C-alpha cells in the first residue's frame, strides 16, 4: 500500500534551519511528483512546493522561495524539505503528500514552531469560586495537560485550547462546574519537565 | 495568483441531510479542482478530483460538479464523521491555490451561555500581571459578542478570546475571554465587567465585580 513515514519537525529561532522528510513506499517514487502542503494554527491548508518524478524540476510559494528547497533521494525513496531563514508564520503542521495536484496519500503532520520564546514551564493560578478551575499561564512551547484530582473528575471539565499571546508564550484555562471534596488541577509540561498541582479553594 | 473563494463560511446542519459547499475559482480552471475534509489530529483526504470524479477511497456519498469557475461538494445523507472542515484546490496552474475553507457543524437549538467572571489570583498579583477571565458556558450558536469594561471604559487590545469545539454530547460552545493588565494598571480601577451578546439573550448580560 501507499505509504508516507514522515520524519520529526521541530522548535526553531527566526532565521533558524530545519529539515523535515517522509521514507515512500507501495507506489514507484523515482518518477512521482511529491508535494508539501502545510497549515498554521486557526488557518486553512497551503501549498509549499512540488518537486517532479521525471525530470527533478521543483515549484514554490512566493513566501517560501529562496528560503525553502524541496529534493530528494530516488536511492532510499525520500522525500525532504529544507527549510531555512525561518519566519514565525512558518510556524505550521507540515504533510508530505502524493502527487503535484490530486492529494490521496498524506504523510503524517510534522509539526514546525518558529519562535524566539525559551521552553519556559507554566504558572498555575487559580480560578476561585457553580464554576472553578485553574489558569494554565506562560507556557513554551505547547502542549501542557490539564486533569482533574488525578483524572476521577472528567465530566463537565471544559479545558480550553491554548491561545498564544503577545508575549509569544501560551495560556490556556481549564474550567469545570461542580454541584455544592477537594478540587485538584494537574498540569504537565514535557517540554520543560514540570508538573505541577493546584488546588482551587473558595 | 487564482483566488479560491468558499461560500458559506459555517454550514450548520443535522445528520442525515444531503448538503452542498460552493467554491469560485477567480479565473478559469477548466476542471482541475479537488475537494477535501478535515478533522483535527487527523491529516486531511481526499474527496473528488477533476471536479466531479470522485476520489478511488472516498465514500460513495460525496459528489462534485462545475467547471471554470463555479464547482459544488455535495455529501449525501451526512454522517457524524462529516462534521468537518472542507478545502477545495485548484491545481491547474502554478502557485497550487486552496480555498479558506467551510465549516460543516451540528445544527442545534439556541442556549443562551452561563456567564461567570474571575478576578485574579492573589498568587498571581505577586507576579507583576493581573488576569481577569470571564467564562461564557455551554451556548449556541457560536456567535457570541464579549465587552470589558474597566470603569466603564471600553476595553482594546488588552483581550483574547478561546473557544472550545462542539460538545460531543450537547452540541455547544464556551468561550473564554481572558482580559490582561500590568498590576499598577488593575490597582488603579474598581470595576470589571464582562458584557455578554448573544442570540439566546434578550438583553445584555453583564458579570462584573468590585477589586
Ligand atoms: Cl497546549
Ligand atoms: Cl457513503
Amino acid at each position: 500500500q501507499v505509504q508516507l513515514q514522515h520524519s520529526g519537525g521541530g522548535l526553531e529561532q527566526p532565521g533558524g534551519s530545519l529539515r523535515i522528510s517522509c521514507a515512500a513506499s507501495g507506489f514507484t517514487f523515482n518518477t512521482n511528483d511529491m508535494s508539501w502542503v502545510r497549515q498554521a494554527p486557526g488557518k486553512g491548508l497551503q501549498w509549499v512546493s512540488t518537486i517532479i518524478g521525471i525530470d527533478d524540476t521543483t515549484h514554490y510559494a512566493d513566501s517560501v522561495r529562496g528560503r525553502f528547497t524541496v529534493s530528494r533521494d530516488t536511492s532510499k525513496n525520500m522525500v525532504y524539505l529544507q527549510m531555512n531563514s525561518l519566519r514565525v508564520e512558518d510556524t505550521a503542521l507540515y504533510y508530505c503528500v502524493k502527487n503535484s495536484g490530486i492529494y490521496s496519500f498524506w504523510g503524517q503532520g510534522t509539526l514546525v514552531t518558529v519562535s524566539s520564546a525559551s521552553t519556559k514551564g507554566p504558572s498555575v493560578f487559580p480560578l476561585a469560586p457553580a464554576a472553578l478551575g485553574c489558569l494554565v499561564k506562560d507556557y513554551f512551547p505547547e502542549p501542557v495537560t490539564v486533569s482533574w484530582n488525578s483524572g476521577a473528575l472528567t465530566s463537565g471539565v471544559h479545558t480550553f485550547p491554548a491561545v498564544l499571546q503577545s508575549s509569544g508564550l501560551y495560556s490556556l484555562s481549564s474550567v469545570v462546574t461542580v454541584p455544592s471534596q477537594t478540587y485538584i488541577c494537574n498540569v504537565n509540561h514535557k517540554p520543560s519537565n514540570t508538573k505541577v498541582d493546584k488546588k482551587v479553594e473558595p | 495568483d487564482i483566488q479560491m473563494t468558499q461560500s458559506p463560511a459555517t454550514l450548520s446542519v443535522s445528520p442525515g441531510e444531503t448538503v452542498t459547499l460552493s467554491c469560485r475559482a477567480s479565473q478559469s480552471v477548466r476542471t482541475n479542482v479537488a475537494w477535501y475534509r478535515h478533522k483535527a489530529g487527523q491529516a486531511p483526504m481526499i474527496l473528488v478530483s477533476g471536479a466531479s470524479t470522485r476520489a478511488s477511497g472516498a465514500p460513495a456519498r460525496f459528489s462534485g460538479s462545475g467547471y471554470g469557475t463555479e464547482f459544488t461538494l455535495t455529501i449525501t445523507s451526512l454522517q457524524s464523521e462529516d462534521f468537518a472542515v472542507y478545502y477545495c484546490l485548484q491545481y491547474n496552474t502554478w502557485p497550487r491555490t486552496f480555498g479558506q475553507g467551510t465549516k460543516v457543524e451540528v445544527k442545534r437549538t439556541v442556549a443562551a451561555p452561563s456567564v461567570f467572571i474571575f478576578p485574579p489570583s492573589d498568587e498571581q498579583l505577586k507576579s507583576g500581571t493581573a488576569s481577569v477571565v470571564c467564562l461564557l458556558n455551554n451556548f449556541y450558536p457560536r456567535e457570541a459578542k464579549v465587552q470589558w469594561k474597566v470603569d466603564n471604559a471600553l476595553q482594546s487590545g488588552n483581550s483574547q478570546e478561546s473557544v472550545t469545539e462542539q460538545d460531543s454530547k450537547d452540541s455547544t460552545y464556551s468561550l473564554s475571554s481572558t482580559l490582561t493588565l500590568s498590576k499598577a494598571d488593575y490597582e488603579k480601577h474598581k470595576v470589571y465587567a464582562c458584557e455578554v451578546t448573544h442570540q439566546g439573550l434578550s438583553s445584555p448580560v453583564t458579570k462584573s465585580f468590585n477589586r
